[PDB]
C-alpha cells in the first residue's frame, strides 16, 4: 500500500546560510522531492530526474509548498511567546483498496506532535493552546483551509498515480544485498560476530543467526541508507571464542528468491 | 523535547582495500535540527564531502546523511565527528570495517 | 543522605512548547550518580548540577529529566535511583482515573467589603480529575500577580477543588474593568479555559 509523504520544517532562528523552511517528498521509502526557502523550487531527487513526467509538475508543487513556506512562517507569529521553535509537518495520502486515498495530516512543535487537519471537517485541531493559535491564525487567513483540503484530497492522491504510472520501475526495483560475516575478539573467551548486508533496497531486510543449523537469535541490529537511495543493515551477537565457525548468518529479502546463508 | 543523536559509521560496498567505495556517516534520533558532522580521515577533517537532506522520522527526530567517495587501504583510519546542543564535548566514533 | 522527587509543573505539562521537568534531589551528602527509568526502561537525558554547600556544612546535588508532555499525561511513572549503603528509589506519576472538567465560578465582591481600598474577587474551580491544575487572573487580556490559590483538595464525590481570591484597588474594579480567572487542566478544550467578571 504505497505512500507520498511529504516532511515540512520550519525554524524561527535558522543557523546562516541554512533555510527557515524546507520539504523532502517520499514515495515510499524513497525521497522524490526536495524543497527550501532559500531556493524556492521543487526539484526532483536521484532517478525521478528523469521520471516520464509532464512539464508543469514540478512549477506546481513548487506553488504548493511556497504557500505552506508562508503558512508555516506565519505559525511562529501566533506563538509569539519565548524559546525558538520548530514547525514540522506531515502530510500526504495512501491508496486504499477500491481506488479510495487515505490521508495523513499531522503537526509537531518543538519535536512533540500537538495538532492535525481534520479532512472531515476542513480544520486544524489538537489537544493544546499551541494547536487553538495555530489553527485560528491559520483557519482565518484566506483560502488557507482549503489550499490544505485540496493539497490532500486532491492533488497528493494524483501525484501519486501519476507516480505509480510513469515512474512504476523505480518503486519495483530490487536489489539485493552484498552480503559479510566477520567475527573479531571483544571479552577475553568471548568474539562479536558481525553480519552486514551492503547496499540494497527495498529496506524491509531480516538478519538472524543458526548455531548448527539451530536459531541462535536475531542480534543486535542497526540500519541507515546510502548516498544512492540503497541501504545498509548489520547485527552482532556476542559468542564463546573458538565457536565462530559454528555460526552463519541468514538474511531475507524481496530481492532474494530463497533465503541465503552466509558463513563465516 | 532534545534527543541527542545515534551516530553509525558504514561504507556503500563492502570494504576492500584498493577498490573505490564510499563512506558513510548517518546521524539520526536527533531534535532539534541544528547539527554538525565532520568526516575524519587519520584524525583530519575531509573537505571534499556531501550530505543528504536534512529529513526526520515518524517520531519527528531528525536524520542526515554525510558521505564521500574514498578508496581505503591498511593503514588509513575514518571517523565521524558530531557537534549538537546535546553534546557537552564533540563526539568521534570510528568506522569499524566489520559494520 | 536522603532524596525528595518532585513533580513538574502543571502549566509545563500542558503547553507543548514549555519544558516539564521530574526534578530528583539529594540531600545531606562525597559524589552521587543518578539513574533514571521511564515505565521500567533506563534513559540517558538527564542532566546533573554540581553539588553545592549549605549553612549545616552538607551537600545537595540536583538531577532533572525533561519528560514528553503526552508521556506525562499518560500516566507513565519516573523513576531516580540514587547511588552512593544501597541505592535508594523514588518514582513518581500522574494519578490514573477518569479526566474530569474543571467547573469554573467568580464571584464579586459583596457590597459591605466594598467600602475599602481594595475589594478581593473569588475564583471556585471544582469537579476536576486530576488534581494537576493551574490559575492565573488577567485585567483587559493582561495578566495580574496580585492573587492567592489553595492547593487542590479531594471533595465528597472523588472529585478535586480549589479557590483563587484576586485582590485589586477598588477604583480599577469600579471602573468597569474585565477580569478573567483563567484555569489549565488536561480535560479542558485545548487546555484552557476563562471566566470573566466585570462591576455590572
Ligand atoms: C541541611 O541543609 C539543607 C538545606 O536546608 C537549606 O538550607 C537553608 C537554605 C535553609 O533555608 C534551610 O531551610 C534549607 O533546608 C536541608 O535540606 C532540606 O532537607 C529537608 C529534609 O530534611 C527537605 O524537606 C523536604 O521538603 C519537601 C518540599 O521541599 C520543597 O519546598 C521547600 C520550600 O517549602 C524548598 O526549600 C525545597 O527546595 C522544595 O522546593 C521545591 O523544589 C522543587 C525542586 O527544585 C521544585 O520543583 C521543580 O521546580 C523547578 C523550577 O522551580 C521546575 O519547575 C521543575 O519542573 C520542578 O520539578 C518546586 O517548585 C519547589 N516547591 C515549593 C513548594 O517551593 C517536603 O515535601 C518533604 O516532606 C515530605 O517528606 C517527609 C519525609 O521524607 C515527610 O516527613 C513530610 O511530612 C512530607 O511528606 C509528604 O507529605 C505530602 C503531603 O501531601 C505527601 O503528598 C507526600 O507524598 C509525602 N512524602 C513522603 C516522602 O512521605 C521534606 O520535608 C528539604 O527539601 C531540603 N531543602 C532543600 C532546599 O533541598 C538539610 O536537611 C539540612 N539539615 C538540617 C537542617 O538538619
Amino acid at each position: 500500500h504505497l505512500s507520498l509523504l511529504y516532511h515540512l520544517t520550519a525554524v524561527s532562528s535558522p543557523a546562516p546560510g541554512t533555510p527557515a523552511f524546507w520539504v523532502s517528498g517520499w514515495l515510499g521509502p524513497q525521497q522524490y522531492l526536495s524543497y527550501n526557502s532559500l531556493r524556492g523550487e521543487a526539484e526532483p531527487c536521484g532517478a525521478w530526474v528523469w521520471e516520464n513526467q509532464v512539464s508543469w509538475y514540478w512549477e506546481k508543487e513548487t506553488t504548493d509548498l511556497r504557500i505552506k513556506e508562508k503558512l508555516f512562517l506565519e505559525a511562529f507569529k501566533a506563538l509569539g511567546g519565548k524559546g525558538p521553535y520548530t514547525l514540522q509537518g506531515l502530510l500526504g495520502c495512501e491508496l486504499g483498496p477500491d481506488n479510495t486515498s487515505v490521508p495523513t495530516a499531522k503537526f509537531a512543535l518543538n519535536g512533540e506532535e500537538f495538532m492535525n487537519f481534520d479532512l472531515k471537517q476542513g480544520t486544524w485541531g489538537g489537544d493544546w493552546p499551541e494547536a487553538l493559535a495555530i489553527s485560528q491564525r491559520w483557519q482565518q487567513q484566506d483560502k488557507a483551509a482549503n489550499k490544505e483540503l485540496t493539497f490532500l484530497l486532491f492533488s497528493c492522491p494524483h501525484r501519486l498515480r501519476e507516480h505509480l504510472e510513469r515512474g512504476r520501475g523505480n518503486l519495483e526495483w530490487k536489489e539485493p544485498p552484498s552480503m559479510r560475516l566477520k567475527a573479531r575478539p571483544s571479552s577475553p573467551g568471548f568474539s562479536v560476530l558481525t553480519c552486514s548486508a551492503f547496499s540494497f533496497y527495498p529496506p524491509e531486510l531480516q538478519l538472524r543467526f543458526l548455531r548448527n543449523g539451530l536459531a541462535a537469535g536475531t542480534g543486535q541490529g542497526d540500519f541507515g541508507p546510502n548516498s544512492d537511495g540503497s541501504f545498509h543493515a548489520s547485527s552482532s551477537l556476542t559468542v564463546k571464542s573458538g565457536d565462530e565457525h559454528h555460526y552463519c548468518c541468514i538474511v531475507q529479502h524481496a530481492g532474494l528468491a530463497q533465503p541465503l546463508r552466509v558463513e563465516l | 523535547i532534545q534527543r541527542t543523536p545515534k551516530i553509525q559509521v558504514y561504507s556503500r560496498h563492502p570494504a576492500e582495500n584498493g577498490k573505490s567505495n564510499f563512506l558513510n556517516c548517518y546521524v539520526s534520533g536527533f531534535h532539534p535540527s541544528d547539527i554538525e558532522v565532520d568526516l575524519l580521515k587519520n584524525g583530519e577533517r575531509i573537505e571534499k564531502v556531501e550530505h543528504s537532506d536534512l529529513s526526520f522520522s515518524k517520531d519527528w527526530s531528525f536524520y542526515l546523511l554525510y558521505y564521500t567517495e574514498f578508496t581505503p587501504t591498511e593503514k588509513d583510519e575514518y571517523a565521524c565527528r558530531v557537534n549538537h546542543v546535546t553534546l557537552s564535548q564533540p563526539k568521534i566514533v570510528k568506522w569499524d570495517r566489520d559494520m | 543522605p536522603s532524596v525528595f522527587l518532585f513533580p513538574p509543573k502543571p502549566k509545563d505539562t500542558l503547553y507543548i512548547t514549555r519544558e516539564p521537568e521530574v526534578t530528583c534531589v539529594v540531600v545531606d551528602v562525597p559524589e552521587v550518580q543518578f539513574n533514571w527509568y521511564v515505565d521500567g526502561v533506563e534513559v540517558h537525558n538527564a542532566k546533573t548540577k554540581p553539588r553545592e554547600e549549605q549553612f549545616n556544612s552538607t551537600y545537595r546535588v540536583v538531577s532533572v529529566l525533561t519528560v514528553l508532555h503526552q508521556d506525562w499525561l499518560n500516566g507513565k511513572e519516573y523513576k531516580c535511583k540514587v547511588s552512593n549503603p544501597s541505592s535508594i528509589e523514588k518514582t513518581i506519576s500522574k494519578a490514573k482515573g477518569q479526566p474530569r472538567e474543571p467547573q469554573v465560578y467568580t464571584f464579586p465582591p459583596e457590597q459591605e467589603e466594598m467600602t475599602k481600598n481594595q475589594v478581593s474577587l473569588r475564583c471556585l474551580v471544582k469537579g476536576f480529575y486530576p488534581s494537576d491544575i493551574a490559575v492565573e487572573w488577567e485585567s483587559n487580556g493582561q495578566p495580574e500577580n496580585n492573587y492567592k490559590t489553595t492547593k487542590p483538595v479531594l471533595d465528597s464525590d472523588g472529585s478535586f477543588r480549589l479557590e483563587s481570591r484576586l485582590t485589586v484597588d477598588k477604583s480599577r474594579w469600579q471602573e468597569g474593568n474585565v477580569f478573567s480567572c483563567s484555569v489549565m487542566h488536561e480535560a479542558l478544550h485545548n487546555h484552557y479555559t476563562q471566566k470573566s467578571l466585570s462591576l455590572s
